């Protein structure tokens, strides 16, 4: 009888100063595929390129 | 039946071809889930550039972004009081599952 | 007259080839970011997107 | 100060499996799935084809 | 008798040391789940039987 779903730290947090993104970023984790060490430098040499 | 097939992978041929053969002569229902598609929507005028074989759909594998075309009809003429009458039917299987 | 249908697609002008980004399919796809490692990515991967 | 040890890659067993297989059911052909499922599970189907 | 003496000779004298070989690492979303559920991460690219 949950409800499953995110919740953002801004909804609970009036320190604004601290908190600088929002769902959005999670929602965007979720498309992408679980990620190995080594994928993940990967990630990062290649927009470094 | 409303068949779902959630994982295409090790499905045989035979059975592919029959679920497909069901979906025809039994007016089967086949909603497959595991398809990641990028539909381009063409307008009438230009028809539909890309043929697929039901046997493509189902063998697609299962991380590949497969690319299916769509038409939009509504910019379609009437037919003429002349155009002879079509004893034919035009058919359809693939449908897309959300807008 | 005559238009039938006007979509709202990313500008392909300012996502360029030059940030990686194909747009030709209608959504972007970037070749060498989260790719299986030991192994050629292979073509249209859904993981481009 | 001690030559110990040899040092292997991809080790082979003491044991493994070998299939009889009966050629007049025995398709030819060899077993394929998609690419990646294959470089997996694609030796094994082969074997108990 | 003496095919299975050389047999545990040659046990006994196993000395071979794993390195780790050559190994890819599929992303994942290409792996169907049955597949996905046995997988942990990387396997060897000379995966064997089973």
């Amino acid at each position: 009888r949950y409800h499953e779903s995110v919740l953002e730290i801004a909804d609970i947090f009036d320190q604004a100063d601290f908190i600088q993104t929002s769902d959005a970023v999670r929602q965007l984790r979720a498309l992408m595929p679980t990620l190995s060490t080594s994928q993940i430098r990967h990630a990062i040499e290649r927009i470094a390129q | 039946v409303h068949m779902t097939i959630n994982e295409r992978a090790g499905m045989s041929k035979l059975v592919a071809d029959n679920i497909i053969a069901s979906v025809i002569k039994s007016n089967w229902v086949v909603d497959i889930l595991d398809i990641e598609y990028t539909a381009e929507v063409m307008t009438p005028s230009e028809g539909y550039t890309q043929h697929v074989d039901a046997e493509s759909i189902m063998t697609a594998p299962k991380g590949k972004l497969f690319h299916l075309q769509f038409m939009d009809g509504l910019l379609r003429p009437e037919p003429s009081a002349f155009d002879p009458p079509a004893s034919g039917e035009d058919m359809r299987l693939i449908y897309p599952l959300q807008p | 007259y005559g238009a039938a249908v006007v979509n709202i697609d990313l500008n392909r002008d300012f996502f360029d080839t030059a940030t990686g980004i194909d747009l030709t399919k209608g959504i972007p796809l970037v070749q060498d970011l989260l790719v299986p490692i030991g192994v050629t990515a292979g073509a249209e991967q859904s993981a481009e997107y | 100060l001690s030559d110990d040890f040899k040092q292997i890659s991809d080790p082979k067993g003491y044991l493994t499996y070998s299939v009889k297989y009966e050629d007049q059911f025995t398709k030819k052909d060899k077993l394929r799935a998609s690419e990646a499922d294959d470089r997996i599970v694609g030796p094994t189907v082969n074997l108990f084809k | 008798v003496s095919g299975l003496l050389m047999v545990l000779f040659k046990v006994m004298t196993d000395n071979r040391l794993v390195i780790v070989g050559e190994t890819t690492t599929p992303m994942s979303n290409t792996l169907s789940t049955v597949v996905n559920n046995v997988l942990r991460t990387t396997y060897h690219n000379n995966v064997g039987v089973n």
